[PDB]
C-alpha cells in the first residue's frame, strides 16, 4: 500500500497515466499499477518481433543469417542503420540488433514483414500465452499513442509475464534466449530510463518506446546484486498529443518498486 | 556541446574525417560498429535515442572525403507549408526543381545525400523529409511528413504520414 501510495503520488505530479508490473522472480510477486490497462506499447513492441523471429530460428537454424534488401521504399522516418545499406543487404540477426539496439524503424518493419506481418506477430503472442498484446500496424505508425485507441497496445502485466518468459523462461530454445538477452544487454540505450533508478552495479536489458502525446516507456530484465532477476514494465503517457518525454518518470517508477532490494 | 544543425551544416562534403570531427566534436562522435568505416555524431535526447548525423566517405583512408551526409532532427524545415493536397500534386518523373516548387522551398530538409562518385555529381541519391506547417518535431514524434527520394535529380519515389 505505500508503494501503491507513492505510484499514485508519482502519477499525479507527473500529470500523466502510469502503467507499472513488476515481476520479483525470487519469489514471483508482483508490484502492479493500472497493470491491466491497456497502453501504447511504440519502440517496446520490437523486443516481440525480434522474439518472434527467434522462435522461427528455431526451425530455420541459419535464419538470422538470411539477407534482407533495404530500399528507399522501406524508409520510415527513424532508421540509422538501415539506411546505411539502401540499396543492398542486412542479415535478419542485423536487423534485429538494430531494431532492438538503435530502436531502428526499418529494421522493425522488416522483422514483422518476415513472419508474416503484424497479426503474425500478435498470433506469436497469443502463442505464448498472452491474449493481451496486439500489434495492428508498422512502423511509423504504431506510435500515435492516442488516447482510447487499442491498436498496438498491450498492458503492463502481459508484458511483464512475456517478456519473462521470453528472458528468462522457455517461451524460446536456449540458445534464442541467450541472443535475445544478449542483444537487449547490448542495447546501451534506455540510460534516463528504467536504469536511472536502479544502483549502477545492476545489470540491466531494456527496450524504451516513445511515441505521440508524451508517451514514454521501458520494458527490462534486471538482474540485481546477489539476486533473482527482476521483470519491470513501466509505461507512461500524457493528455497532450505534443506533450514531451518523461524519461524521469520511469526511473522514478523504477526506483520506487525496487526499493529495499 | 553535442552534435547540432549548424555544425551539420558547416560539414562539407569533400572535406576529410578529420574535419569533420574539428567541426563536429569526437566526443560526440564514434565510428565502427554498425557504422563501418563511417563517422556517427549524437545531438540531443530524441525519441528512443538522439538527433544525429552519419558520415559517410569515399573511403576508409584515414584522409577520405565526406561524400554522404545523413542527419535526423537536426535541422527543422525553414518555413513548412507542405498539405495533403501538395504531396498529390507531386509525381514520380518530376526533377528536384519541380518537386520543391511544389512542396515548398521551406518545406523539406535533406534527410541523405550520397554522391557515389564523388566529386561527380553523377549517380547521386538523394532523400528529402518534408513537413506540413507543425509536423516536424526535433525532440518527438513526427505529426505529418513526407518522404520523397531522388536518384539523378530524378523523383523515384513518395511517401506520406498524417498530412492532411
Amino acid at each position: 500500500a505505500d508503494v501503491q501510495q507513492k505510484l499514485a503520488e508519482l502519477e499525479r505530479q507527473s500529470g500523466g497515466r502510469l502503467g507499472v508490473a513488476l515481476i520479483n522472480t525470487a519469489d514471483n510477486s508482483q508490484i502492479l499499477y493500472r497493470a491491466d490497462e491497456r497502453f501504447a506499447m511504440c519502440s517496446t513492441s520490437k523486443v516481440m518481433a525480434a522474439a518472434a523471429v527467434l522462435k522461427k530460428s528455431e526451425s530455420e537454424p541459419n535464419l538470422l543469417n538470411q539477407r534482407v534488401e533495404i530500399k528507399k521504399s522501406d524508409l520510415v522516418n527513424y532508421n540509422p542503420i538501415a539506411e546505411k545499406h539502401v540499396n543492398g543487404t542486412m542479415s535478419l540477426a542485423e536487423l534485429s540488433a538494430a531494431a532492438l539496439q538503435y530502436s531502428d524503424n526499418v529494421a522493425m518493419n522488416k522483422l514483422i514483414a518476415h513472419v508474416g506481418g503484424p497479426a503474425s506477430v500478435t498470433a506469436f503472442a497469443r502463442q505464448l500465452g498472452d491474449e493481451t498484446f496486439r500489434l495492428d500496424r508498422t512502423e511509423p505508425t504504431l506510435n500515435t499513442a492516442i488516447p482510447g485507441d487499442p491498436r498496438d497496445t498491450t498492458s503492463p502485466r502481459a508484458m511483464a509475464q512475456t517478456l519473462r518468459n521470453l528472458t528468462l523462461g522457455k517461451a524460446l530454445g536456449d540458445s534464442q534466449r541467450a541472443q535475445l538477452v544478449t542483444w537487449m544487454k547490448g542495447n546501451t540505450t534506455g540510460a534516463a530510463s528504467i536504469q536511472a533508478g536502479l544502483p549502477a552495479s545492476w545489470v540491466v536489458g531494456d527496450k524504451t518506446g516513445s511515441g505521440g502525446y508524451g508517451t514514454t516507456n521501458d520494458i527490462a530484465v534486471i538482474w540485481p546484486k546477489d539476486r533473482a532477476p527482476l521483470i519491470l514494465v513501466t509505461y507512461f503517457t500524457q493528455p497532450q498529443p505534443k506533450a514531451e518525454s518523461r524519461r524521469d518518470v520511469l526511473a522514478s517508477a523504477a526506483k520506487i518498486v525496487t526499493d529495499g532490494l | 556541446g553535442v552534435m547540432t544543425g549548424a555544425k551539420f551544416t558547416q560539414i562539407q562534403f569533400g572535406m576529410t574525417r578529420q574535419q569533420v570531427l574539428d567541426i563536429a566534436g569526437a566526443e560526440n562522435c564514434e565510428t565502427g560498429g554498425s557504422f563501418g568505416d563511417s563517422i556517427h555524431c549524437r545531438g540531443h535526447a530524441a525519441g528512443d535515442y538522439y538527433a544525429y548525423a552519419t558520415f559517410g566517405f569515399t573511403s576508409a583512408a584515414a584522409d577520405a572525403k565526406v561524400d554522404s551526409k545523413s542527419q535526423w532532427k537536426l535541422l527543422a524545415p525553414s518555413a513548412p507549408t507542405l498539405t495533403l493536397a501538395k504531396f498529390n500534386q507531386v509525381t514520380v518523373g518530376m526533377t528536384r526543381a519541380q518537386v520543391l516548387a511544389t512542396v515548398g522551398q521551406g518545406s523539406c530538409t535533406t534527410w541523405s545525400e550520397y554522391y557515389p562518385a564523388y566529386p561527380s555529381t553523377a549517380g547521386v541519391t538523394l532523400s528529402l523529409s518534408c513537413f506540413d506547417v507543425d509536423g516536424y518535431s526535433s525532440t518527438g514524434f513526427y505529426r505529418g511528413s513526407a518522404h520523397l527520394w531522388f536518384t539523378d535529380g530524378v523523383l523515384q519515389g513518395k511517401r506520406q504520414w498524417d498530412l492532411v
